[PDB]
């Protein structure tokens, strides 16, 4: 990452573009609740954290870690962009969510 | 795993705890004599993972409490940091209102004395372990930090440990082979 | 754990075992780079215990087969006990055909490898490491001898590491964040 | 080995096991047709410090269910005399001081 863009701008951001690497484990009721407050009253989600990172050969890599029934809401709503905070990082900043399944990023 | 052995006594240790009512209280392990203990650790308090795995354990204390058990959650992060991390609301990314105490293991010490720290990053490994009320280890578990532990599966051990754990109170049986004990 | 450590390859061993099939052949955890391991102890071969975990391992063999994982169970007998207690049927108490090979560890040196050995009694605690394709290692389960291991937890943990595996094979996303993208106000 | 009809009762199952219902069905409905074409289990036998006799069962898991499902007072078994160190491997940190 040459720049950064700080401290806090909002991105409308491809759900077919999160690489959500995680095995989500979701509490049904809530995630069926949160499907309500979306299509409803959008503005009082609060935006997801976004782990953009750069590969090796300037690839653009997003990760998705947090908002687990956010994002399954926005799933089951099958929006195709959901609101989020980009926040530029490092490869090693992945393997402390990844351990040994960190790839190495072109 | 580390000191850690099955069978043997758990590696004690005393460090300042978050507990669920808001304060510190410098405790130990000891101090659960008495009571199973499941003790587990995770690597980091301001995850950028929803940390619904903790969550999962507070969430169900009275499962535990059920089976007189105590939960304790423990990272390598410090107590401050704890306080901080259950009063910031899930929602906003934290932990909320916590059951469960949680350790601090600034040091890295505790996590090395379970075998359990990374030595690449300065932090615990999904490890968690299940202590008798005679403060012996009984079962040992340790995830690469992608996987998370089962609430269910950690009942189930637990459990387990108290079924056979409740014989062992039993006497003879006042009974005698045989005859007339012989089968044709 | 033994020389066993999170992060880091798996204690190698080779040693004789019973495969599927019958006849011993003569193994190591190295043949199986490339797959998922999932290797466990038990005590030992003739337990007055209806040996429930090993039979429920072979019986679901298959399922660790689509998960592209090979299941080892390994005990300090001898391949012989092995060969002896696989012939004696399931009605009077043995194994019976297993659809899974069978290490044996007389020197009982992978027990340490591991870090499972009861020094006193010479005989492995209940130990079960998950091996990748590349031969790391992803996660450690130890438990006191009277308490079995349950087959749905090793495939939910297979399932997830491989979830988790899976998921860093990702192309460049050919897409970034500008003016043209953000959200107003 | 001499096979014995001992009490149920006096059996100590220490064990936590999960049974497969469907196994234990078919066992029951055997039993009652050929009592003889199930096999005898086994039975740990040891003695305590002092005159302290103490039968475990380990086996036959499928087998007591199919007798206690049943009515019966006896079952079948195979006595295996054994020390404390055989029962070690059974119960590790919850094997008892047996007196």
């Amino acid at each position: 990452s040459i720049h950064s863009g700080r401290i806090a701008a909002v991105h409308n951001v491809p759900l077919s573009v999160l690489i959500r690497p995680l095995p989500s484990v979701l509490d049904p009721a809530k995630v069926q609740s949160l499907v309500d407050t979306i299509r409803e009253d959008p503005d009082s989600v609060p935006p997801i954290d976004v782990l953009w990172i750069k590969g090796a050969q300037g690839g653009d890599y997003f990760y998705s870690f947090g908002g687990c029934h956010r994002y399954a809401a926005y799933q089951q709503l099958q929006r195709e962009t959901i609101p989020a905070k980009l926040v530029q990082s490092t490869l090693s900043d992945l393997r402390v969510y990844l351990g040994a399944s960190t790839p190495d990023l072109q | 795993s580390g000191n850690a052995k099955i069978g043997h006594p758990a590696p004690n240790f005393k460090a300042t705890a978050v507990m669920p009512d808001g304060q510190f209280k410098d405790i130990s392990l000891s101090d659960y004599k008495g009571k199973y203990v499941v003790f587990f650790f995770y690597p980091l308090d301001f995850t950028f993972v929803c940390p619904t795995e903790i969550i999962a354990f507070s969430d169900r204390a009275e499962e535990f409490k059920k089976l007189n058990s105590q939960v304790i959650g423990a990272s390598v992060d410090s107590h401050f940091e704890h306080l901080a991390w259950v009063n910031t609301p899930k929602k906003q990314g934290g932990l909320g209102p916590m059951n469960i105490p949680l350790v601090s293991d600034p040091k890295r010490t505790i996590a090395q004395d379970y075998g359990v720290l990374k030595a690449d990053e300065g932090i615990s490994f999904r490890g968690l372990f299940i202590i008798d009320d005679k403060g012996i280890l009984r079962q040992i578990t340790v995830n690469d930090l992608p996987v998370g532990r089962s609430v269910d599966e950690t009942l189930r051990l637990v459990q387990a440990f108290q079924f056979t754990d409740k014989h062992g109170e039993v006497s003879p049986a006042g009974w005698k082979p045989g005859s007339d004990t012989i089968k044709p």
